[PDB]
């Protein structure tokens, strides 16, 4: 299948469940980041430090614009680059899950396979593995592989794609 | 069957009687005030046995004391148990 | 030294009475554990007079490994971790249960009865004799009930 | 209104949470048993006061006992039935409602084989 | 007949219900308390100067201060112990609504949803109740895996052959290169981006083995307690460490058993700036340590300020960000096994002071792998393969006074009461539980063993006997009353002089400004009165032996209120179960009676509660202190189950007996608090039977306070089952009780006073009642 670089729109809500130890789900895309942590200011300026190091400029009063309208002003400027934060948290989930055996490299040529994957589509699908993390070192390849698969369907199903 | 269930180190010594004996006395003291044994239970005699069979100085010190400080004017129960605890009182000054 | 003194048996009515009346004991229990030492425990807070001792010792009658230590841990010296006891009387009232076996069912169980029963009861004698006799102690004979 | 509070004590407003079993068990009475014609106006508002006392016996007794109240019939002299359920748990004339037998209480007003009671015993979505 | 000869021959039977009490002090009728008091106590007292103990709580092996006393004095649980045990340990759930169709209300199990009637409860669950809680064998999901029977550590090694290539990220290869230096080789794959990384013979490298460790058992929470069955949100659970949870859970529930559902109310009778939070800790939260210590090493995900949920003082921080919103007096003791008593005393002091006028007191220490590691490399802990070679099963490890002691079976939880001056108690109408008589700590002499147990807290019984001859005056009420009765003349007369100097002074003031001068100089003139004769009743009923050296402050304690030294009924020891603190306890409370004349035969009654509960550490002096109250209030007296055979070394020790069952008294009078911490901390607490403040106030004020206690202890009781069927007890404030332009206006003014907006229904801070000439 087509190659499609991954949205902005992913990114910050990726980073944000993963920061606040939450699932991707349960954030309101549209609810500003001093609502989300509000007691909590140090989390929110973490959140702040991470879109920082992640897509460089951010707007004045970032904290009081929901998530979404957000993520498009940030959309401006970034185009299909996961980022060294992200890349650091993805290099971080494969080295403490994924068994001995099955590296970044296997599991990208792995979404190439069995699914046609290609780069803009497999560092979305690793995104989305990033946001439920398994937090429990991946027991075999076999179990890891239902877990990518099982996490490409969840990107099918947020981008709305066939496999 | 044949397993070996003896161990020294599992065995268990009782010798402490002159705490124990203080411990019986105290607890005929509150059961004759609140009235579970009456004037008419063998139990208190029994109760009177265990306590002689363990006089000594300490605790004919300790019923002197408790009973001497009994208020017999509080109830019919501390009357009861005033009598009953002079009576033990030269019981076990007797048998020491 | 009295075996068989488990919770409503003679043996602990037995036990009472030697405990009310000064003396020094070693009750042997089969069913050792926190419910029964705590049974002995109350038993000689209650009855226990002045100069009376208690020591609750698991035991199986039905091993002679047992009932050569049990004595040899009576007799032997308090510096080697004994008693530094020796026994004026023994009551070994330690039995099983054997019901609805006639003479065509005499098993495994049976044969194990009759060890508790009467040949440990022998071996036990047989080990405070040669205690007794090693020790030189002749003017102080062991009451066997 | 026709369907009165509830959770009224001499005419100081209330809640079912507020109000002792004493207090509630004469406020049905008053608002379920008819003095004039000497009975209960239904018998379903008998039975709801009876299932009332069993749970007030059943809260306030310590070991499994019978039934004061054995038949609802006994009910017909409300004013003897109460003095002799409270008269054997006393303390029942001085503990607020457990909030476990408020609920019990809400959920017998919703009983759909009896007539619909005399009163609102609470404000929510149902006060309608 | 028919079978209707035999259904109207049938009877209806009735199950009891739980119907879990509150257990509030029983109030006698004023004409009996008048009685047990010396009549000439009434008025004698200043009552700012006497702290009361207003409500008590606590989170340990065997759940809250209701269940653990119920297991400690009755060694079982009766139906309300049975349903709060399956409730607190989530065997139970109330459910309302339908289940299968039909309507159904109260319990159900939590795992099947099947209803479960309360006779049904003991049946169902008190084996499992019973087999999960107190000391049994620790279990490694309580304690984040740990196994002690297998204990993770990692040993260097020197590789001695080079590496197989792993592949690892560009930062990662940059981080190996940084640490390894040459001994490893980092070459970019080109395709990819990410690197390949090869460890060169000589490079360092960390294996992990195991080690079977020997304290197997340990004093735990109950299995299935959870701080959400409360109404702790996740945010709150994900954030603090478990101690804070157990904290928490304490303080609302102290404030409950005080009657005070909305600690808000407080504010309606003091300022913001009297509510003290004095309670502290042994080692604080010990998990967040252990992350920022070792989870941060081998690099685990572990939240960024874990440092800040660490700190000994974080958990009082908790608590008044969460429930209390003061701006109090916040003293965090640090007192290894005594802290709880240290809390106390601080405490103590801080209503002494006027500084405060409540403190929430108490200790709180968690168990963790490194803890229980470092106590028995120290041979505190009793080596648990050693008991079980002893046929010791877990319960009866921990033994106090015991021959065969060998070592403390360590626990963890949190113990909270709430300490008053007793005329703030009577003028809300608070449950009062006990009178804190005195507290105090010592240090033992100079010495080079840390936790050497010491005899510094016989201090207490200090007094001079050199010049005993004749009965000291000072000790005679009744004279101490007289010479009250004489200052009270006294400031009659300087009062009726004031108010002459006043008139006279404002007759020359212009007659307008008269009425406004006159208001102002009379509250200073009935301040004035007020701080005289409470000045005097400090002199003469509370203080009359502080500047005299032939009266011991424990004797003083208790002269306070008429009692004779031989009044003191029952000393709560320490009691760890270790072999060097039990007989110098015992010397030091039986030295202690001697020197101040106990009467022979006359022994305090040992508690050694820790038989059961084991040995929390920090908190270990909180529960001694509820151990005593719920004592003080059943005149029972539990007995040390677990002490088999008293230690014949402890015979020596004539003023003091050792029970082994519990004697159920027709009274006590006073009970005896002792801790001895690590580090010579040693304490002391005298708390009396609370009927004797009762003497000193009338009859009229007796009964209205009768009257508010009874209310709140209803209200009390609504709100403790609402709050328990819906998991709702924990409600943390939202916001303080004041916006955030008045907290400015709130802190200035000494007389604001929160008042019930009628809009929210909450108690918060009007702007009419701050700076209000009212």
């Amino acid at each position: 299948i087509a190659d499609e670089p991954v949205k902005a729109s992913l990114l910050l809500h990726v980073l944000v469940a993963h920061k606040l130890k939450k699932s991707l789900d349960s954030i309101p895309m549209s609810k500003t980041i001093k609502d989300l942590v509000g007691g909590k200011s140090t989390v929110q300026n973490e959140i702040l430090g991470d879109l920082g190091k992640e897509f460089g400029t951010t707007p004045e009063k970032p904290e009081e614009t929901p998530l979404e309208e957000l993520a498009e002003t940030f959309q401006d400027t970034f185009s299909g680059a996961l980022g060294k934060q992200s890349s650091s948290l993805l290099s971080r989930l494969i080295s403490s899950k994924m068994p001995g055996g099955f590296t970044i490299t296997v599991a990208r040529k792995y979404l190439q396979t069995r699914w046609g994957l290609p780069s803009g589509r497999q560092d979305g699908v690793l995104l989305v593995a990033l946001s439920n993390e398994p937090a429990a070192r991946l027991g075999s390849e076999a179990d890891a592989k239902a877990f990518l698969d099982s996490m490409a369907q969840k990107y099918a199903s947020i981008v709305g794609v066939d496999l | 069957g044949v397993a070996t269930s003896f161990s020294r180190k599992k065995a268990r010594t009782f010798d402490s009687s002159w705490n124990w004996a203080k411990q019986s006395l105290l607890s005929l003291y509150f059961e004759i005030i609140h009235g579970v044994l009456k004037n008419v239970d063998r139990e208190v005699v029994s109760e009177a046995i265990n306590i002689m069979n363990r006089s000594n100085d300490a605790l004919i010190k300790f019923m002197e004391y408790h009973i001497s400080n009994t208020d017999e004017t509080k109830g019919e129960n501390y009357q009861l148990v005033k009598t009953l605890g002079e009576q033990l009182i030269e019981n076990c000054k007797q048998v020491l | 030294l009295i075996t068989g003194a488990g919770k409503g048996s003679i043996g602990a009515e037995v036990l009472q009475g030697l405990l009310q009346g000064g003396a020094k004991v070693v009750v042997t229990t089969s069913r050792f554990s926190k419910q029964v030492t705590d049974y002995y425990q109350s038993i000689y807070a209650k009855y226990g007079a002045k100069g009376s001792t208690l020591i609750v010792v698991p035991f199986n009658q039905g091993s002679k490994q047992d009932v050569e230590a049990l004595i040899e841990f009576i007799y032997d010296t308090e510096k080697n971790g004994g008693l530094g006891w020796d026994l004026d009387a023994i009551i070994p009232f330690a039995a099983i249960p054997e019901q609805g076996i006639e003479l065509e069912h005499i098993d495994s169980k049976s044969e194990f009865a009759h060890r508790i029963m009467l040949t440990n009861i022998l071996r036990m004698m047989g080990c405070v004799k040669k205690q007794k006799s090693a020790r030189g102690i002749e003017t102080r004979p062991a009451q066997v009930i | 209104f026709q369907k009165p509070w509830f959770a009224t004590v001499n005419g100081q407003a209330r809640d079912l949470a507020t109000m002792t079993y004493e207090e509630v068990a004469k406020r049905l009475v008053e608002l379920m048993f008819i003095r004039s014609t000497n009975s209960w106006f239904d018998v379903t508002w008998r039975t709801f006061t009876g299932d009332f006392l069993r749970r007030v016996e059943e809260r306030f007794t310590k070991s499994k006992t019978l039934s004061l109240i054995q038949s609802y019939s006994l009910l017909d002299k409300p004013d003897e039935a109460i003095e002799k359920v409270f008269n054997a748990y006393p303390a029942a004339r001085e503990q607020f409602l457990n909030a476990q037998d408020i609920d019990h209480f809400l959920s017998m007003c919703q009983n759909p084989m009896q007539k619909p009671v005399p009163f609102v015993p609470v404000l929510d979505r149902r006060f309608e | 007949n028919g079978n209707s000869a035999d259904a109207a021959y049938a009877q209806v039977e009735i199950q009891p219900r739980a119907n879990i009490q509150l257990d509030f002090p029983e109030l006698k009728p004023y004409k009996q308390v008048k009685q047990i008091a010396p009549a000439e106590l009434e008025g004698l007292l200043d009552l700012e100067r006497v702290i009361v103990v207003t409500g008590f709580a606590e989170v340990g092996p065997w759940g809250s201060a209701r269940t653990r006393w119920e297991m400690e004095a009755f060694g079982e649980f009766s139906l309300e112990g049975c349903v709060e045990m399956a409730w607190i340990m989530g065997f139970i759930s109330y459910h309302n609504g339908n289940l299968k169709g039909r309507p159904y209300t109260g319990w159900v199990d939590s795992k099947t949803k099947e209803p479960v009637d309360d006779k049904d409860v003991k049946a169902k669950y008190e084996t499992s109740i019973l087999e999960h809680s107190g000391i049994r064998l620790i279990e490694p999901e309580l304690f984040n895996g740990y196994n002690p029977e297998k204990k993770e550590m990692i040993q260097e090694v020197i590789v001695e052959e080079d590496l197989e290539p792993f592949e690892a990220s560009k930062e990662t290869a940059e981080q190996f290169k940084h640490q390894h230096g040459d001994k490893v080789d980092i070459f970019e794959i080109p395709e990819t981006g990410e690197y390949s990384v090869k460890l060169l013979k000589g490079a360092t490298l960390y294996i992990p083995k195991a080690l079977r460790f020997d304290r197997l058992v340990a004093g735990q929470i109950p299995t299935g307690w959870n701080a959400k069955t409360y109404g702790i949100s996740d945010d709150i659970i994900s954030q603090v460490d478990p101690i804070t949870l157990f904290v928490l859970v304490s303080v609302v529930e102290a404030f409950i058993a005080s009657g005070i559902t909305d600690p808000y109310e407080m504010y309606k009778y003091v300022h913001v700036s009297e509510v003290g939070n004095c309670s502290g800790s042994g080692m604080g939260g010990v998990s967040a340590l252990r992350g920022m210590f070792k989870d941060r090493f081998k690099d685990e995900p572990v939240q960024n300020d874990i440092l800040q949920e660490s700190f000994i003082n974080t958990m009082s921080a908790w608590v008044n960000m969460l429930l209390i919103s003061s701006s109090g007096p916040i003293k965090t003791p640090v007192g290894a096994c005594a802290t709880s008593v240290e809390s106390v005393d601080i405490g103590v002091e801080t209503i002494l002071s006027g500084k405060a006028r409540i403190c929430i007191v108490g200790g709180y220490d968690d168990f963790q792998e490194e803890g229980s590691f470092e106590f028995g490399n120290m041979k505190a802990t009793s080596n648990t393969l050693e008991e079980f070679e002893h046929g010791r099963t877990p319960a009866e490890m921990s033994r106090p006074a015991t021959t065969t002691r060998n070592g403390f079976m360590e626990a963890q939880g949190a113990g909270i009461q709430i300490i008053m001056q007793a005329d703030l108690a009577l003028k809300m109408g608070v449950p009062i539980y006990g009178i804190v008589a005195m507290a105090a700590t010592a240090t033992d002499k100079i010495g080079r063993s840390v936790p050497a147990p010491g005899k510094g807290i016989l201090t207490t019984a200090r007094e001079h006997h050199s010049s005993v001859k004749y009965a000291s005056p000072n000790l005679n009420m009744k004279y101490r009353k007289r010479q009250l009765v004489t200052r009270e003349a006294q400031i009659k007369d300087w009062v009726e002089n004031e108010l002459e100097a006043l008139k006279l002074e404002a007759e020359e003031i212009p007659s307008e400004d008269q009425n406004e001068f006159l208001l102002e100089r009379t509250r200073e003139i009935h301040n004035e009165a007020e701080s005289q004769l409470r000045a005097a009743q400090q002199q003469w009923g509370n203080d009359f032996y502080k500047r005299d050296p032939r009266i011991a402050p424990l004797r003083g304690a208790l002269a306070t209120y008429g009692l004779t030294i031989d009044d003191l009924g029952v000393a709560s020891f320490h009691g760890t179960s270790t072999k060097a603190n039990d007989k110098n306890e015992s010397a030091t409370i039986n030295e202690m009676m001697k020197h101040l004349g106990r009467s022979e035969g006359n022994p305090v009654i040992g508690v050694f509660q820790k038989f059961l509960t084991g040995h929390p550490k920090g908190a270990a002096g909180a529960w001694m202190m509820n151990g005593a109250l719920q004592i003080l209030n059943s005149g029972i007296i539990p007995g040390n189950r677990n002490a088999d055979n008293v230690d014949k070394i402890l015979e020596q020790f004539e003023y003091v007996l050792y029970p082994s069952k519990t004697l159920k008294t027709d009274g006590v009078r006073a009970v005896s608090i002792t801790s001895f911490g690590f580090g010579q901390k040693g304490g002391q607490a005298i708390v009396v039977h609370p009927d004797y403040l009762y003497g000193a106030i009338t009859e009229d004020r007796y009964n209205e306070y009768v009257a508010k206690v009874s209310a709140r202890e209803k209200s009390a009781y609504k709100f403790f089952h609402n709050g328990m069927i819906y998991n709702k007890l924990f409600v943390s404030k939202e916001h303080a009780p004041y916006t955030d332009e008045l907290e400015e206006d709130v802190y200035l003014d000494p007389l604001a006073r929160v008042s019930k907006d009628k809009k929210s229904g909450s108690l918060t801070f009007n702007s009419k009642n701050i700076q209000s000439k009212d």
